[PDB]
């Protein structure tokens, strides 16, 4: 899926599992029906009272954006633009059209045609910011998913090892079944703490990571198409664009 | 921030308990001694 | 009641409950009296002193504004600003008012209205946005009820915790019963974290998600207003409008 | 004493002490010198440390303000700056100083004296600015000194308890002086969630709501006084003022 | 949640005190043989080792 | 030595030692060698890593001003700069420079300099702001150093009582020692959180408040200054700077 | 390395293991291999799922701006700024290009030969403000990856604290070895604990300290070349400067 991700998964797998493994421990033991059932059927009650049903359908477009292989495009974009600038020095507009004209990149694309039809600078910079505004705001909305998913889920395990204690406090009498239940007091902090700060935390950090890389190319296209409007030369229109890439 | 502890120590506490609670689950009583206590831990209510 | 919702408070209900129920336990050992009135009878005297008389009056409409079906007008009213728009390019000081007359949206209509009488550009704007301003501060106020009922339920659960062992510990007549009648006392403690985190904090969250739909409406009304008084073509209206549209 | 915190207070030592006698307790039971001192001293010594000995004199006017009843003058106010707004156009400036001789507002009063006096209008907006950032920075400085006894109160009772344990510990040999450290444990706790859940937490959001009240009046007066010196007709007054209130 | 976790001080010191109640009663109460070489019996099954 | 500190630390120490020694415990009990080590050791390495060498030789100057006695003489300052607003528009702006000339405050000596010579109005508010700014960042500076040894030291107790814990849990084969050894245990936890809360934390927030306090009479001076500069009448200044006292 | 991070590291293994040794036991029984892994192991895999594989090759460079020693040059470049001042005033602008020409400070060195080409004040500062942004977001992407590292630490260190429970509870054996088995099992606990708040959480903070330490050299030279190209005299640039050093 994604590299970091994949090793990731690997590294988290192996030192959780093979640390327990090791010590004589048999996996078997980590799984626990009722603490599975708080923990999980909780924390997805808590997320689905709290956002509306389209927000749920979007979940699917969140996780794609986490795990979406890197591409490197910006270099070549950045070229483009300063090819574009040079055409905008030596002749009219009309040639920016056919240059512009079917570029992969559709938000450079409707800049462009902007210019072309001559409208006017300050309204270029509105028109295209609050289409960046737009695509930021889809990005926060879906790392809001699983940042509220990990939240609930701590709490849940609390749920779940109080509940846990009230079923061993029940029994201090009868040794065979305290076995079965102060489990599910430990099982439901494992699931609770581990589905919290492995799963969850991370693709809401990861999409956010992956958000702040797409925005920065977006400003970095506004700012070379008001700098074609301008008319600045190739080798300031360089250092300016060189400064959003890294 | 500031409360970067508590919930740590929370969960950390708790195990002792399940694990203690477990333990006062697999020992008997002293006869008097509890006695010795819930004599006065009631007067402590002021009764 | 949206669907989401429904789903939610029936994952909810089921998750603690089957918590119990497949773990030997029974919902009569769950329910305690006492637990709720000190739970519930507290969190609503913290509120009540928190807030002002006329602040808890407004309540009802907070959950009204959190369930109420989606029923997306704002694709209707994206075609009806640009028929405006078309308008005014041609006859825009009286043909425009006739259209809005009965118009379902009232912050349409006045919007428009200020432009038919020849108010200027940042005075349109300025009233416009006092209205949104108004609606974004009427929204939080519904919120910060619930999420101050969410923090002060679970710590009312405490003091319930608390003053039940003070009562146990007090008489510890028989060993044999200390168990069974500690187990009582943590209910309470499950009534204020369960509620906080399947109810009043989950509540706060829709009714914030569902402020930032309406405000967003409202934001793309007043860019129609001031595109249709700047005598935008339809193309750029359409152009600009669907950035607020998902 | 406003309606809402005397229904508060009565609600809430109904549901807790009704509570705690329904199963059994006794009401001096819950009374502990010892954590009295813990707890309430050692949150007056953090607030003392915590603030100038000028803010604590401040304290008492801050209790004034949340527990001050309501009596929302702002209608009469509204009127009185239509009245204002159209006899300012038909008499000249002149006339306004009459009406606005003997107001009991005095914001407003000096708000249309520096109209009368002739100043420009962002230097009126300037000086009107001033005065109501001042009162929100006076009114959040109260709000602030009850937030943080709340913060200290919890945390000593954790410190009272702690105290506790060693002193049982201590004296576990004879298991006769166990019970007067358990009181003093449990009692430092309580004292600790209730004080700062129920006296101190909730004092602070009431003045921030009352505070928020009072900064609106004050914005909508500023919003008045403008449109009079624009010269505005009563309508676009009328409908302007109308956003601030509820 | 920033002032929302605010109970969590509380926790704390809820089962602070627990603890302290459970291990003094472990302590002196000399454990019943049978009712422990009987426990590890009652728990060995669910973990499996 | 500040009177709302020396009353804060007497109450608090009387509030700690007074409830211990009520219960009859030797003071002896609660001083141990190892629990200070780790909690005060620990905290000094964490801070000692957390920032460059120079900010803590801040530490001594930090202390200074939280602890320092008010002596404030806004209202005299307020007085001086009111005199100078009505000397400048009567006599021209060189009578000015005798009689700022020694006054002891150096930021109104300085401004007074910028407006003798004639500098531009928004080139003076430059160059004042950059002064304020500065002094702003300065204080902030000193408070995070205590309010980070306030967030390390609580943790630094939870490993000095799972280092005691990790000991006593040896000694279950007899309940020999148990408790003495669980007792000292916890006096780590109780260093960690006692610290924090009434020393380290309190101190952060008498910096915060007496910061505040210094930067709202340099922010008076600048509208001082500037007022001198545009001519404004005695009434008129009077009014605005007589905002910025309480 | 930096002298307070060496001395930090000093005062804190001596402060943590002469604490340990000094109330008892042996450093043999303070390592364990299962705990190491989990903890580490664990903690590696939560930062590896949040972030792209390129940040964490960034790792490396973030450890160098922490622990870099300070090279405190700045005075010397408030001194070529003001003498560079001069030079442009007396010889023109070309002048300064010479000066300039092997200036070690690259972001200065552009900056004034922005300035020489003849660039216009609004571009200028455009440009460079471009340059300080790139800088404070790089500086902000290092310190997240040790911040993220310091808040999955501890939980990781709960996870390998209930799997060792979970291993033992399983094999109970024997009576008199209860205590020892349990206790190993908290050792976990200590290094999730422990190294989150002596090594991740600390250098997070040394990296935004020394981030605002360069940030605030380059707002200087950003400020210098700005007062060069408006032609102040040398008084007032080095007055202007100054408040940016301490």
């Amino acid at each position: 899926m994604d590299i970091a991700t994949l090793i990731g998964l690997i590294a988290g797998a192996v030192a959780i599992i093979g640390g327990f493994l090791w010590e004589g421990g048999q996996i078997t033991g980590l799984f626990q029906g009722t603490a599975a059932l708080i923990v999980f059927g909780g924390t997805i009650a808590a997320v689905l009272i709290s956002y509306p049903m389209h927000r749920i359908r979007t979940l699917p477009a969140g996780i794609k954006l986490a795990f979406k292989p890197n591409r490197s495009e910006v270099n070549e974009w950045l070229e483009d633009i300063v090819e574009m600038s040079m055409v905008a020095r030596r002749e009219g507009v009309l040639a920016l059209e056919q240059k512009v004209l079917d570029h992969p990149n559709i938000f450079l694309r409707e800049g462009i045609q902007l210019v072309v039809d001559g409208t006017d600078q300050p309204i270029v910079r509105q028109i295209m910011e609050l289409d960046i505004d737009a695509k930021e705001q889809e990005h926060d909305n879906y790392a809001k998913l699983f940042e509220s998913a990990g939240s609930y889920a701590p709490t849940m395990g609390i749920i779940g090892t109080v509940m846990g204690l009230i079923q061993v406090l029940g029994h201090l009498t009868d040794p065979s079944q305290l076995g079965p239940s102060i489990a599910v007091a430990f099982i439901a902090t494992l699931y609770g703490v581990a589905s919290a700060n492995l799963i969850f935390l991370p693709i809401a950090s990861k999409i956010r990571a992956k958000s702040a890389e797409e925005i920065l190319v977006m400003e970095m296209i506004l700012e070379g198409v008001l700098s074609v409007q301008n008319g600045d030369n190739a080798l300031l229109v360089r250092k300016k664009l060189n400064t959003y890439i890294t | 921030p500031h409360d970067r502890w508590m919930i740590t120590y929370a969960d950390l506490i708790t195990l002792l308990l399940i694990f203690f609670v477990m333990m006062y689950a697999m020992s008997r009583l002293d006869a008097s001694k509890y006695e010795e206590v819930t004599s006065s831990l009631q007067t402590t209510f002021q009764s």
